[PDB]
RNA sequence: AAAUUUCGGUUGGGGCGACCUCGGAGCAGAACCCAACCUCCGAGCAGUACAUGCUAAGACUUCACCAGUCAAAGCGAACCU
RNA sequence: GAUAGCUGGUUGUCCAAGAUAGAAUCUUAGUUCAACUUUAAAUUUGCCCACAGAACCAAAUCCCCUUGUAAAUUUAACUGU
């Protein structure tokens, strides 16, 4: 290009030819001059010139505006209201198309964190990821998806495409461990066991409508047929396909990692795993 | 001169409203429209909490 | 491979089948599906009412008598419903409307009444 | 106001504002009209209905409330079921 | 809060030709000429007004 | 006024899809959406949505 | 008897006398507007229902804010000064 | 290095824009809002406007097309009055 053609000439670019972008380094404005003096941009007599005004929000003494308004339980239990990062079907399709988050394996939270599709944070009262019914149309993935929340519309949209929707619950510590398993393994501790949800999520996860891991497995086809009759589209028999055993994995409870089991100790250096012997330890972990 | 009493609702518990009444007259038992049942019901005053 | 404490096999020892959890009106192939955005999607549905083999004769007669404005020139009950951004919800609403129509078949106006009464009264004109 | 704390050396939020207001990602502050729970017998039905409704804040008031808060309160709010979920984002606007 | 423009941050080669092409392509959309601001240093380009989808479709049709 | 004989005539001795009308009313006013309604209620934002359903950008 | 505190504001200099909230008449005469140690008249209420119920397009707004005022419709009964 | 609505001062050159209706305040020697003024930007109408329109108990004023013009609304800032 012309850049190198022009650089061919002129002397070498030493440390004496450096110059910041014109318009970035704003010149300093010090109070030492005729225009910037006398009063030093402070005003006439008073606290303004003396720099000793009242606190913020003060209005001379009257009831400030931020006090005249009564109280209300707006952000009362805001420090405990569960929150989940939205996950759009269009986002999932884009991820599958760009390569990351391959549909050949279960769409666990670890896979999504690795592909970096919905960057969540263990902190900030976050206990998993929710689902959104944005990309209802033009969606064709066919893969077992695992999301905490899910609606009937998107559930059916995913099922008719040959998928398997499921829901789980990740405890705070379990969610933090699933978010960043590398530092967890590097810390040097055994894989804990995720506890059960509270009384508020027990009835939500113990139902076949939202596809829960604590409901009767025989009610799944009933809800599937119900959603099909509601939104049409004949149910494609997943039993007569190629990837059946792969999608049959449901991830038993008290199992944080889809592959590993609680109690085992992973070691980065020297790729090996220790067995949690001792009858007491096994009884306390997995009975 | 006009005490402010609260009117108790017979049917559809959980709904009341206050009214004015002179200090020298029998208790009030006027009708009122309820939001739960969406019909008129005879109310009964009870417990005064004002004196003006 | 791994079996936790509260595994599905232990929570419900009755339905322990591994493959049993994925086993099993208004035919879709008979009905027509077509979309046409007009910002809210529109789910269009149409089907010949006379040849509706999946509907009883009295039900078909009632649907043709009552819902007459939706009948097409060729004898098709055209119905549309657009009230959302997605087409799946529109299709579900159309199916629910069809079901409601079938059920009710298997079972403002005062001014028009006054007008008809006045017309009948004025009709008096015999030799 | 406390521009700089004494332990960590950062700003501090006035809990009075957090308790008397509600933050929204769209950039507006929701509040409640005072007198909505005192002397309701002498108020006409229209006044009671107008007092039981939420109200927004002005530009100067919103800026003051923002200054009285930190960036932590500006975070999103993906609650599982909140009535103000369809208000954090503002759509359809042209200056 | 008022101004809103697109930014083609990635540009390599003659920027004047791309600017002229974009101007000729956007002239029938608003009649007037789009107020452009090319930057030879940083291969960027600003166009007053929202033209993200239209510019994306044009670039996809051109084949880049 | 409208009647079944009209449809019969249309489909018999006319051979053309008859038209249908509904008498649509003009849309609401809705002035310019202000940035700071100040004294307007929470329903102000409801007058400029399309439509109620939960819309999310990208995540 | 010990321990902390205060002694509010206007006053054609300060005390004294009087006042501290709100509505109307002239100043302010014909959209709004403006001053009271300028001259006056009044009020911290008064009489019947209890649909004086639940909702909600658009506006006025005491010169700011907090606070106040009118309202097509929608559901429910009709055949306030 | 206390505080202090209070006295005093607050350092080189040059260019441009640059004067406020009022309210609250244990308040009128101090503070906030409003209003005036400054910077960057998106929008189109800003002022004198002509027939007319605007009350029972004089100079006047409001809206106001063509017409002179190029000024006005908003957004985000923040000191100064
Ligand atoms: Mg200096
Ligand atoms: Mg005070
Ligand atoms: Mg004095
Ligand atoms: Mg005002
Ligand atoms: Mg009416
Ligand atoms: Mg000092
Ligand atoms: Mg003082
Ligand atoms: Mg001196
Ligand atoms: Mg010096
Ligand atoms: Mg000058
Ligand atoms: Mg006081």
């Amino acid at each position: 290009a012309r850049a190198l053609d022009l650089l061919r000439g002129l002397p070498r670019v030493s440390l004496a030819n450096l110059k910041p972008n014109p318009g970035s380094k704003k010149p300093e404005r010090r109070p030492r001059g005729r225009r910037r003096g006398r009063k030093c941009g402070r005003g006439h007599k008073g606290e303004r010139q003396r720099g000793t005004r009242p606190r913020l929000g003060f209005e001379g003494g009257q009831t400030p505006f931020y006090i005249r308004i009564p109280k209300y339980g707006f952000n009362e239990g805001h420090s405990f209201r569960r929150q989940y990062k939205p996950l759009s079907l269009n986002r999932l399709q884009y991820l599958i198309d760009l390569g990351r988050v391959d549909p050949s394996q279960p769409i666990d939270l670890t896979q999504l964190v690795n592909g970096r599709g919905v960057t969540i944070q263990p902190l900030k009262r976050d206990y998993g990821v929710q689902l959104v019914e944005e990309g209802a149309d033009t969606f064709t993935a066919k893969v077992n998806i695992e999301v905490q929340l899910a609606s009937e519309l998107a559930i059916a949209a995913i099922e008719k495409n040959g998928g398997v929707v499921t829901t789980a619950f990740y405890d705070p510590r379990s969610l933090d461990i699933v978010c960043k398993p590398v530092p967890f393994f590097l810390r040097g501790q055994p894989i804990p066991k995720r506890m059960l949800p509270p009384e508020e999520l027990v009835p939500y996860y113990t139902d076949a409508k939202n596809r829960g891991y604590l409901a009767d497995p025989a009610k799944f086809p009933e809800a599937r047929l119900e959603l099909a009759r509601k939104y049409g589209y004949i149910l494609p028999d997943i039993t007569k396909d190629e990837l059946f055993k792969m999608l049959c994995t449901r991830k038993d409870p008290r199992q944080i990692f889809f592959g590993l089991a609680p109690g085992w100790v992973v070691n980065m250096a020297d790729k090996k795993i220790l067995k949690p012997t001792d009858e007491n330890l096994l009884k306390y972990y997995t009975s | 001169k006009n005490i402010l009493v609260r009117m108790v609702s017979e049917a559809g518990t959980g709904f009341c409203f206050n009214t004015k009444r002179n200090r020298l007259r029998e208790k009030l038992t006027l009708l009122h429209y309820d939001p739960v049942v969406k019909q008129r019901v005879l109310f009964v005053e009870k417990k005064k909490i004002r004196s003006l | 491979e791994f079996k936790s404490i509260y595994s599905l096999d232990k929570l419900y020892p009755e339905s322990q089948g591994s493959d049993t959890a994925w086993r099993v009106d208004i035919p879709l192939d008979r009905l027509t599906i077509s979309y046409c955005r007009s910002v809210n999607s529109k789910a269009e549905v149409r089907f010949h009412l006379a040849t509706a083999e999946w509907i009883a004769e009295p039900v078909r007669q009632k649907i043709a008598i009552t819902h007459k404005n939706k009948i097409n020139r060729l004898g098709e009950l055209i119905l549309t419903s657009e009230s959302s951004r997605y087409q799946f919800r529109n299709l579900a609403d159309c199916l629910q409307k069809i079901r409601d129509m079938i059920t009710e078949a298997s079972q403002k106006l005062h001014r028009i009444r006054i007008e008809n009464m006045n017309r009948e009264r004025l009709r008096q004109k015999r030799i | 106001l406390t521009y700089f704390s004494a332990r960590k050396g950062k700003r501090k939020t006035v809990k009075a504002v957090i308790d008397r207001f509600l933050r929204l990602h769209c950039g507006l502050w929701v509040r409640r009209k005072a007198g909505y729970k005192k002397k309701l017998w002498k108020k006409t039905p229209a006044r009671k209905k107008r007092l039981r409704e939420f109200v927004f804040c002005n530009k100067t008031q919103s800026k003051l409330l923002d200054k009285m808060t930190t960036s932590f309160w500006k975070r999103r709010n993906w609650y599982v079921d909140d009535p103000y979920q369809k208000y954090h984002d503002r759509t359809n606007l042209k200056v | 809060g008022n101004r809103q423009m697109t930014v083609i941050r990635k540009v390599e080669g003659d920027i004047w030709a791309l600017q002229k092409d974009v101007e000729d392509f956007l002239s029938p959309l608003l009649g007037k000429t789009p107020v452009t601001q090319v930057n030879e240093v940083t291969g960027t380009l600003r166009i007053k007004g929202y033209f993200d989808q239209e510019l994306k479709a044009w670039l996809l049709e051109k084949g880049f | 006024r409208w009647d079944d004989s009209v449809t019969y005539i249309f489909h018999q001795l006319l051979d053309m899809r008859e038209p249908v009308f509904e008498f649509v009313r003009p849309p609401p006013y809705h002035p310019k959406q202000k940035r700071f309604p100040h004294r307007q209620p929470l329903r102000y934002l409801d007058r400029y949505r399309d439509s109620h359903e939960p819309t999310y950008g990208i995540y």
